[PDB]
RNA sequence: CACCAACUUCCUAAACUUAAAUUGGGUUAAUCUAUAACUUUAUAGAUGCAACACUGUUAGUAUGAGUAACAAGAAUUCAAU
C-alpha cells in the first residue's frame, strides 16, 4: 500500500517574514476502502471540485447515491479539524481545492453462470480524497471574447516567418 | 400511445390497483395522516375527495353504504365515514385532501414521498409552506400601487 | 477453479473490540519505573501581594523551617550539598536553557533538564509548531519558597520574576499567539525536583504553580466561535 | 449562497399581492386589445387595389372540433371549426431584407399568460403593445396586400366557396415500430417464427456493405407540420369568430393552425371577391350577418329536403 | 455480437466524462427560517417535518392506549389536550386525547 | 527522432569570432588510479601529453587527481556553464589524446538537430522583398476601376 | 476642480480611520451571544473594535455571508461592516423576515446613496452639480428620492428618454464593481472639514450633531464617493440586482435655487420581480413623491 | 525547340560496389569462481548465459461495462397490530 495523502499535513514551513502574503492553509483528508466503485465516486467527486464548502455541502446533502452521504461525512471531518487543528479561523472559510477517487483493495469471487460456468466477480472498494484551502473559491472561468480570439489571431499571423531560407 | 389515460399502472394489475389504492384509502380514514410514495399517493388522493362526497348523501342512502362497504375494509371506519368525517366537511364544495411533498426515502431506494392527509384533523399541522408577509419590500411596493389604483377610480 | 477465501488477517483493539473478548488484567512481572511524581506533595499556596514587589519572603521561609527546614535535612543526608543559598542561580539555568531548547526542538536535552510530568506540559501543544522563546533580562534574582519531600523525592518551589518574549507560529509560519519581539514581565512559581536515591539523579523542572491572583494572559490574535447546544428534533431550547 | 437561485412570478407574493398581480395583468390584457380594436383610424397603411398575382395574409387559428353538415343534395360532409383567436398583424419585412422575391408578414394567435416567457419574448410585445401570443407564424404577402402591425384578422377575412390551406403539428405518436410507422407487413404469427413478428427484414443488399441514407427504420412518429391543400369553407360564424373547413385538419383539438388561401394551381386568383387587404370591421360599410353559408349548404331551420 | 476491438481510454474518457453523464447542480435549494436547517424549495423541510411526526407517533401510542384493542374507532370527533388544559364546551362529547409533556409551540 | 528531440539554431556563444577569438573550453578534470588496469592509457597521457596540451590552451586550467578509482573520468565546464563528462575506461593515449582535443575546440552549445546550416543577423542589404516591390504606381495611385 | 475635493475629501476619510483604528491598543477580546433563532446559544469571542457583524456570520456559514443584510445588536441596527465594540446580542435580519422594516428602510437609503454618486459623476466637469439632501420617503411612496441643485445654465433643460436611460446604465455599472459600504462614525469637526464647501451638506451635518449627545456623525463612502446617511446602510453595492433611474422632477417653489429631485426605483437580488410586474412599479415610480 | 526528374553519376568528406534456407569469421549484455581493483573495474576460468510472438505457464490489471442480470405486498401505535 502507500499512505501519502496522511503525512501532507504534517509539513512545516518556516515563520513567515512580516512583508510576505499570507499562505492559505491547507488541509488533506482522505478515506480509505469505501465498498464502492470509484468510478462510480468519480462523479460525486467531480461535481464538488472548486466549490464552497457550504456550497458542496448544500450539494451533496439532496444526492440520492451512496457516495454523496460518504463524501459528506469526509467534508465534515475535514472541515472540523481545519480550525481545531490547523488554525482555520473561520468554518465557512473554506474551498475543495482537490478531490478524486482511487482504486482500492479489492476481493475476487465467483459469479455463477448457468451451465457450470462462472466468472470472476470483484468486490471494488475505493479511496476518496480532498485538499481544502482557506479562502474564497477561485473565480469561475471566464469564456474568451470575440476580441480576444480575434487578437490571437492576429499574433498568429505575425509569428510567421519565411521558411526554409536566409 | 397512452394519451388521455388517466390512471397510473400499479400493482400486479387493475384489480390489484384498486386494492393497493383501497388499503391506503382505508389507513387515511383510520388516521387521517399517512406516508406513501408521491405516485400511489397522488393516485388515491381522487379516491380519498370522492369518498367524502358519498359520505354527504348521507346513512340512509344505499348507493353511499355500499360504495363505503366495499373500500373500508375495516367495517369500524363506516361509522366515521358518516358520523365524522362527512359533517365535518359540509360546508365545502371540495378540496378535502392536503398533499405535500417531503424529502425522499432514506431507504437505499430513495423513492420520492408525500404526506397525504384530510383537511381539519386533530394532528399536530404540518410544517406548510407560508408566504411572505406584506412587510417585505416587494409587497409594500405591489401594497403602494394598490392603493393608488383602488383609490384614484 | 478457484483460489480460497482466507479471511487473512492499532489493529487487535479493533479486532476484539467487534469480536468481544475477556481481557483479564496482567500482573506487571517487572514494576513500572518511575523518575518523578505526577503532582505536587504540597502544592506552596502564594502569599497575596507577593507580586508588583517592584528577601522578606525568605524570612518567612525562615519561620516555616519548621515544616521546610527538616526536609532540607533529607534533601542534604542524600547530597549533603544542596544549599538555597547557591540553588537560586542554577535553577535559573535549567529554567532558561530548558526554554531554549524548545526554540530547536531539541526535545533529547529535555529529558535531561524536565520531568516526565513537565515534557508533556511542554511539547504536546506544540507539535508541527515553530515556536521562538527569548530571554530578556531578569528584573530581580531568583529566590526559593518551598522545600517539600516525601522513591524519596523533594521539591524545592522557586520564585523567579524575569521578563520574556513568545511568538509562537503555525505550520504555515503564520503568527498565532504573541508579539515579534515584544518584552513583558513574567512572575511564575516554578517547582523543581530530583530522585534522591538514584544514584544517577539530579535536579530537573517538575511543574509551575499559578497563583490565583495572577493577571490574565494574553489572548490568541484570532476569534473563536463556542457552539451552543446542539437539539434533535425532539429537544427544544433552553 | 453567493450561487445561481432560482426564481418565479409567484415566490416573492404575499396571499394578498397574488390576487392582486392577477386581476391587475388581466386588466393590461384588456385595455391594450381594445385599443387597436379601430386599425382603419389609428393611421392605417394606404389600401392598394387588388391586381392579378397578389398574395394576401393569412390567420393563425384554434382547433375547436369536428361536426357533421349537409349540403341541399343531401350528402354529409364532416367538417372541422377553426376559431380565429386573438390574431394580430406582428412583424412586417421588406422583399429585400426576406430575401425572397416576396416580401413577409408575421400573424399571431391565442394570447397567453405573461408569467413564464423569457424577457426578450415579452419585450418584443411590450413595443408592438399586444399582450403575448402562443405562436408566430410568417405568411408571404404582396406589396399591394402588406397590412400595418397592430391590426387584429377575424375570421370574416375568408368567405364561404374560397378553398383554403391549413397547416399544423400533426399528433405525436412517439416512439414507434416500423409497421405502424411506415405500414411494413410484418412476419408470420405461427409455422416457426422465431422472435421475428413486427421486426423490420433486411436492410439493404450485401454489396454496398452499408445502409442508404433515408432507410426507413423504427423511430419517433408524428409532432410534425404538415400542410392539407384545398379544404372548402362551407360557413362562417362572424359572431364566434368560427370558420367551417371541409374535412380533417392534422393536429389534436385546442392546436393552433396556420389558414391562409389555398395555393392550389386552380384557385390561382380567386381573391379578387374577398377583402383583398383584410376584412375591417371598424369600417362598418355594411354590417355581416351572424352566420354565412356556402349556397350549396342545407341550413338548418330550412324546410326538410325533398328531392322533388 | 462480441466486440472486434478493445476500446481505448481516450475514447471511454470521452463517453463517460461527457457532460450528459454528469451530476447536475442543484438550484432549488434554500433554508428553513424556523431550524435553519437545509431544504428544497418545493419540498417540506425534513427537520420540522421530523418533529412533528415524532409527536404525532406520541400520539397514536396514547390512542392506541385508550381503545385497548382493535375495531374501537370512536364515532365521534378526536381532541388532544396537554396538561394543564381541560376540555371546553366546544369540546364537550369529543374522545380526549392527553398527553403528559406541556403544549408544544408550534402546536395550536 | 527529430520529432522526438529538441532543435536549436546555428549560433556562437558571445560573437566570438566578431572582435577576437576566445576558446571556450575553460577547465579539465582527470581523475586516475594510480595502479588499475582500467585507467592505464590514462597515465600514460599524464606522463607524456598532459604538459604539452597544457602549454598549448593556456585558458583552459587542467587538473589531475590520481586517487583510488575505478573508473577514469574526464569533466569539461566551458564558460557558457555547460558540463561534459567522459568515461576514460580502458582507453589509450592515442584515444585519450583524441578527445581531450576534441573538448577543447567544441562550444558549450549543445548537440542537437540544427535547423539551419546557415545565420544571418542583416538577411538583406537592398530590401525584403514585400508584395509591392515590382508592382507599378499608377497616376494619382488610382486603385482599379476607380472612376475619380 | 471636482478631482481635487475627491483626493482631498477622501485623504481625510482615510486618516480618521487609520486615527481611530491606531487608538485602540492590543486585542481584546469581547463576548457576543448569538440570540437569533436558528443555532442559539452560540458565543463568538472576538478582538474589539476590529471585528464585524460580518465576521461573525462568517463563522457560522456561508448561508448567514450572502442572507444577512443587518443584525440587531443589543437591539439597535448595526451595519455588517461596522465594528463592534462591547460584549452585546446580536441577530440577523434578513429581507424575508416577518417585520423587515429595518432591513427595508437600511435598503431604501443605501439605493438613493447610489443614485447621488452616478448622478454627480454623470454630468460634464464644465457644469456644476450639488448635492442637497437624501429624502427620508416611506417604501410605500413606490421609489426613493434624490434632491439636487444643477447650474443655472441647465436651468431650462430637461433630461431626455435616453439621458436617464443613461444614468442608469451607470447604476448598473456601479452594481456590477461590488463596492462595499464603507462606514464610519466621526466627530463633527471632520465632518466639516469633508464637507465645507457644500452649504447644504454643513447645515445638514449640524443637525445630526445637535441631536446627538456629543458631535458624532455617520460617514459613509462608496468608492471615492462619500456622504453623510440617515443610519445603517446595506453591507455591499452588489446586493442590488434591478436599477432604475425613473423619473425628474424640479421642485415648483425653487426660485432662488432650481432643486431637481431624482427619482429611482430598485429590487434585491433575494427579492426579484418578473418582467412585467417592473413594469407596473417602474410606471408607478414615474410620479413625484411629496415627503410625510 | 527546352524545363522538370531516381545519391544512376559528378561534386565536399568518405566509401571500394546487388529474395534467403544455408555456410565462414569479428565483437558483446548478464552472473558466478581465481587473482586483482574499491562509487562498481581488469586478465583469465566457467554457465539453468539474453524472448514484441509457441490458441505458451503463473500472477496481476484492462476491454466488453458501471452494461446483461439479481431483490423486499400495504398502512400504523412497528419475534407488534
Ligand atoms: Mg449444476
Ligand atoms: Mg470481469
Ligand atoms: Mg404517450
Ligand atoms: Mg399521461
Ligand atoms: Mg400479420
Ligand atoms: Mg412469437
Ligand atoms: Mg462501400
Ligand atoms: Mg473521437
Ligand atoms: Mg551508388
Ligand atoms: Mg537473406
Ligand atoms: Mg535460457
Ligand atoms: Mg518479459
Ligand atoms: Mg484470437
Ligand atoms: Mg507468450
Ligand atoms: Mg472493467
Ligand atoms: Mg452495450
Ligand atoms: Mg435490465
Ligand atoms: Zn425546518
Amino acid at each position: 500500500i502507500s499512505r501519502k495523502w496522511e503525512k501532507k499535513n504534517k509539513i512545516v514551513y518556516p515563520p513567515q517574514l512580516p512583508g510576505e502574503p499570507r499562505r492559505p492553509a491547507e488541509i488533506y483528508h482522505c478515506r480509505r476502502q469505501i465498498k464502492y466503485s470509484k468510478d462510480k465516486m468519480w462523479y460525486l467527486a467531480k461535481m464538488i471540485r472548486g466549490m464552497s464548502i457550504d456550497q458542496a455541502l448544500a450539494q451533496l446533502e439532496f444526492n440520492d447515491k451512496k457516495g454523496a452521504q460518504i463524501i459528506k461525512e469526509v467534508l465534515l471531518e475535514a472541515q472540523d479539524m481545519a480550525v481545531r487543528d490547523h488554525n482555520v479561523e473561520f468554518r465557512s472559510n473554506l474551498h475543495i481545492a482537490e478531490s478524486t477517487s482511487g482504486r482500492g483493495q479489492c476481493l475476487k469471487r465467483i459469479r455463477y453462470h448457468g451451465r457450470g460456468r462462472f466468472g470472476i466477480m470483484e468486490k471494488v472498494y475505493c479511496h476518496y480524497f480532498v485538499k481544502l484551502v482557506e479562502g474564497p473559491p477561485p473565480p469561475p472561468e471566464v469564456p474568451k471574447t470575440a476580441v480576444d480570439h480575434a487578437k490571437d489571431y492576429i499574433q498568429q499571423l505575425r509569428s510567421r516567418t519565411i521558411i526554409h531560407t536566409l | 400511445i397512452s394519451h388521455g389515460r388517466v390512471y397510473r399502472r400499479l400493482g400486479l394489475g387493475p384489480e390489484s390497483r384498486i386494492h393497493l389504492l383501497r388499503n391506503l384509502l382505508t389507513g387515511l380514514v383510520r388516521h387521517e395522516r399517512i406516508e406513501a410514495t408521491w405516485a400511489r399517493a397522488d393516485e388515491m388522493r381522487g379516491y380519498a375527495e370522492k369518498l367524502i362526497d358519498y359520505g354527504k348523501l348521507g346513512d340512509t342512502n344505499e348507493r353511499a353504504m355500499r360504495m363505503a362497504d366495499f373500500w373500508l375494509t375495516e367495517k369500524d371506519l363506516i361509522p366515521k365515514l358518516f358520523k365524522v368525517l362527512a359533517p365535518r366537511f359540509q360546508g365545502q364544495n371540495g378540496n378535502y385532501t392536503r398533499m405535500l411533498q417531503i424529502p425522499n426515502r432514506k431507504e437505499q431506494d430513495r423513492a420520492k414521498m408525500a404526506v397525504i392527509e384530510y383537511k381539519g384533523n386533530y394532528l399536530p399541522p404540518l410544517p406548510l409552506p407560508h408566504r411572505d408577509s406584506n412587510l417585505t419590500l416587494l409587497n409594500q411596493l405591489l401594497l403602494g400601487l394598490q392603493q393608488d389604483l383602488h383609490h384614484n377610480q | 477453479r478457484f483460489r480460497p477465501p482466507t479471511p487473512e488477517p492499532k489493529e487487535f483493539l479493533e479486532y476484539a473490540r467487534k469480536a468481544g473478548l475477556v481481557i483479564p488484567q496482567e500482573r506487571l512481572e517487572r514494576p513500572i519505573h518511575l523518575a518523578c511524581t505526577a503532582g505536587i506533595f504540597d502544592p506552596y499556596v502564594p502569599p497575596e501581594g507577593d507580586a508588583r514587589m517592584s528577601l522578606t519572603q525568605r524570612t518567612e521561609r525562615l519561620r516555616k523551617n519548621a515544616a521546610s527546614q527538616l526536609a532540607i535535612r533529607k534533601i542534604r543526608e542524600f547530597d549533603a550539598n544542596f544549599k538555597t543559598k547557591d540553588f537560586p542561580e542554577k535553577a535559573k539555568d535549567i529554567f532558561i536553557e530548558a526554554h531554549l531548547c524548545l526554540n530547536n526542538s531539541d526535545h533529547d536535552r529535555l529529558h535531561t533538564l524536565v520531568t516526565e510530568h513537565c515534557f508533556p506540559d511542554m511539547v504536546w501543544d506544540l507539535k508541527y509548531k515553530t515556536v521562538r522563546w527569548g530571554f530578556v533580562e531578569s528584573l530581580e534574582p531568583a529566590q526559593v519558597v518551598h522545600v517539600r519531600c516525601s522513591n524519596m523525592y523533594g521539591q524545592v518551589t522557586v520564585r523567579l520574576h524575569t521578563r520574556q518574549t513568545l511568538a509562537i507560529y503555525d505550520r504555515f509560519g503564520r503568527l498565532m499567539y504573541g508579539q515579534e519581539d515584544v518584552p513583558k514581565d513574567v512572575l511564575e512559581y516554578v517547582v523543581f525536583e530530583r530522585h534522591l536515591m538514584n544514584p544517577y539523579g539530579s535536579w530537573r523542572m517538575h511543574a509551575k504553580i499559578v497563583p490565583a491572583w495572577a493577571p490574565p494572559k494574553q489572548p490568541i490574535l484570532k476569534t473563536l466561535m463556542i457552539p451552543g447546544p446542539q437539539l434533535k428534533p425532539w429537544e427544544e431550547y433552553e | 449562497l453567493h450561487s445561481k437561485s432560482s426564481t418565479w412570478w409567484d415566490e416573492h407574493l404575499s396571499e394578498e399581492n397574488l390576487s392582486f398581480v392577477k386581476q391587475l395583468v388581466s386588466d393590461e390584457n384588456k385595455t391594450q386589445l381594445t385599443s387597436k380594436l379601430n386599425p382603419l383610424k389609428d393611421e392605417p397603411w394606404p389600401l392598394h387595389p387588388w391586381e392579378p398575382g397578389s398574395f394576401r395574409v393569412g390567420l393563425i387559428a384554434l382547433k375547436l372540433g369536428m361536426m357533421p353538415l349537409w349540403t341541399k343534395d343531401g350528402q354529409k360532409h364532416a367538417v372541422t371549426l377553426l376559431q380565429v383567436q386573438d390574431c394580430h398583424v406582428l412583424k412586417y419585412t421588406p422583399k429585400e431584407d426576406h430575401n425572397g422575391k416576396i416580401a413577409a408578414l408575421t400573424v399571431g394567435g391565442k394570447t397567453v399568460s405573461r408569467f413564464y416567457k423569457p424577457d426578450s419574448r415579452l419585450e418584443f410585445y411590450r413595443d408592438l403593445g399586444l399582450p403575448p401570443k402562443q405562436i408566430h407564424k410568417i405568411f408571404h404577402v404582396t406589396d399591394n396586400a402588406v397590412i400595418k402591425p397592430g391590426t387584429p384578422l377575424y375570421a370574416a377575412h375568408f368567405r364561404p366557396g374560397q378553398y383554403v390551406d391549413v397547416t399544423a403539428k400533426t399528433i405525436g405518436k412517439g416512439f414507434q415500430g416500423v409497421m405502424k410507422r411506415w405500414g411494413f407487413k410484418g412476419q408470420p404469427a405461427s409455422h416457426g417464427q422465431t422472435k421475428t413478428h413486427r421486426r423490420p427484414g433486411a436492410i439493404s443488399t450485401g454489396d454496398i456493405a452499408r445502409v442508404w441514407p433515408g432507410t426507413k427504420m423504427p423511430g419517433r412518429m408524428g409532432n410534425q407540420n404538415r400542410t392539407v391543400y384545398g379544404l372548402k369553407v362551407w360557413r362562417v360564424n362572424t359572431k364566434h369568430n368560427i370558420i367551417y373547413v371541409n374535412g380533417s385538419v392534422p393536429g389534436h383539438k385546442n392546436c393552433l393552425v396556420k389558414i391562409k388561401d389555398s395555393t392550389l394551381p386552380a384557385y390561382k386568383d380567386s381573391c379578387k371577391n374577398l377583402p383583398f387587404p383584410t376584412y375591417f370591421p371598424d369600417g362598418d360599410e355594411e354590417e355581416l350577418p351572424e352566420d354565412l353559408f356556402d349556397e350549396s349548404v342545407w341550413q338548418p331551420s330550412e324546410p326538410s329536403i325533398t328531392f322533388a | 455480437a462480441a466486440p472486434k476491438n478493445r476500446r481505448t481510454i481516450e475514447v471511454n474518457r470521452c463517453r463517460r466524462r461527457n457532460p450528459q453523464k454528469l451530476i447536475k447542480i442543484k438550484n432549488n435549494i434554500d433554508i428553513c427560517p424556523e431550524c435553519g436547517h437545509l431544504k428544497q424549495k418545493h419540498v417540506l423541510c425534513g427537520y420540522c417535518y421530523e418533529k412533528v411526526r415524532q409527536e404525532t407517533t406520541k400520539i397514536r401510542q396514547q390512542i392506541g392506549a385508550q381503545e385497548g384493542g382493535p375495531f374501537r374507532a370512536p364515532s365521534v370527533e378526536t381532541m388532544v389536550l396537554y396538561t394543564g388544559e381541560k376540555p371546553s364546551e366546544k369540546d364537550q362529547g369529543k374522545r380526549i386525547v392527553e398527553r403528559n409533556i406541556k403544549r408544544p409551540s408550534w402546536f395550536t | 527522432t527529430g520529432r522526438g528531440t529538441s532543435s536549436r539554431f546555428l549560433t556562437s556563444v558571445l560573437h566570438n569570432g566578431l572582435g577576437r577569438y576566445v576558446q571556450q573550453l575553460q577547465r579539465l578534470s582527470l581523475s586516475l588510479s594510480r595502479d588499475a588496469p582500467s585507467s592505464r592509457g590514462a597515465r600514460e597521457f599524464v606522463e607524456r601529453e598532459v604538459t604539452d596540451f597544457a602549454r598549448r590552451n593556456p585558458g583552459v586550467v587542467v587538473y589531475v587527481n590520481p586517487r583510488p578509482c575505478a573508473m577514469p573520468r574526464i569533466v569539461a565546464e566551458y564558460l557558457n556553464g555547460a558540463v561534459r563528462e567522459e568515461n576514460v575506461n580502458s582507453k589509450s593515449v592515442e584515444e585519450i589524446k583524441s578527445l581531450v582535443q576534441k573538448l577543447a575546440d567544441q562550444s558549450g552549445l549543445d548537440v542537437i538537430r540544427i535547423r539551419k546550416p546557415f545565420h544571418t543577423d542583416n538577411p538583406s542589404i537592398q530590401g525584403q522583398w514585400h508584395p509591392f516591390t515590382n508592382k507599378r504606381t499608377a497616376l494619382h495611385g488610382l486603385r482599379p476601376r476607380e472612376l475619380r | 476642480s471636482p478631482t481635487e475635493l475627491t483626493e482631498m475629501r477622501n485623504d481625510l476619510f482615510n486618516r480618521e480611520k487609520s486615527r481611530q483604528l491606531s487608538l485602540t491598543p492590543r486585542t481584546e477580546k469581547i463576548e457576543v451571544k448569538h440570540v437569533g433563532k436558528t443555532d442559539p446559544g452560540t458565543v463568538f469571542v472576538m478582538n474589539k473594535n476590529i471585528s464585524t457583524p460580518y465576521s461573525c456570520a462568517m463563522h457560522l456559514s456561508e448561508w448567514y455571508c450572502s442572507k444577512s443584510i443587518l443584525a440587531l445588536v443589543d437591539g439597535q441596527p448595526w451595519d455588517m461592516y461596522k465594528p463592534l465594540t462591547k460584549s452585546c446580542e446580536i441577530k440577523f435580519l434578513t429581507f424575508k423576515d416577518p417585520d423587515p422594516k429595518e432591513v427595508n428602510k437600511a435598503y431604501w437609503r443605501s439605493c438613493a446613496m447610489m443614485l447621488g454618486c452616478v448622478i454627480e459623476r454623470a454630468f460634464k466637469d464644465d457644469y456644476v452639480v450639488s448635492l442637497v439632501r437624501a429624502p427620508e420617503v416611506p417604501v410605500i411612496a413606490g421609489a426613493f428620492c434624490y434632491d439636487v441643485t444643477l447650474d443655472k445654465r441647465l436651468d431650462e433643460w430637461m433630461p431626455t428618454k435616453e439621458n436617464l436611460r443613461s444614468f442608469t446604465k451607470d447604476a448598473h455599472a456601479l452594481i456590477y464593481r461590488d463596492l462595499p459600504f464603507e462606514t464610519l462614525d466621526v466627530d463633527a469637526r471632520v465632518a466639516l472639514e469633508i464637507f465645507q464647501h457644500n452649504k447644504y451638506k454643513v447645515d445638514f451635518i449640524e443637525e445630526k450633531a445637535s441631536q446627538n449627545p456629543e458631535r458624532i456623525v455617520k460617514l459613509h463612502r462608496i468608492g471615492d464617493f462619500i456622504d453623510v446617511s440617515e443610519g445603517p446602510l446595506i453591507p455591499r453595492t452588489s446586493v442590488c440586482f434591478q436599477y432604475e433611474v425613473s423619473a425628474v422632477h424640479n421642485l415648483n417653489p425653487s426660485q432662488p435655487n432650481l432643486i431637481r429631485r431624482f427619482q429611482g426605483l430598485s429590487l434585491p437580488t433575494h427579492l426579484r420581480a418578473q418582467f412585467t410586474i417592473w413594469d407596473k412599479l417602474v410606471e408607478r415610480s414615474r410620479k413625484m413623491v411629496t415627503e410625510d
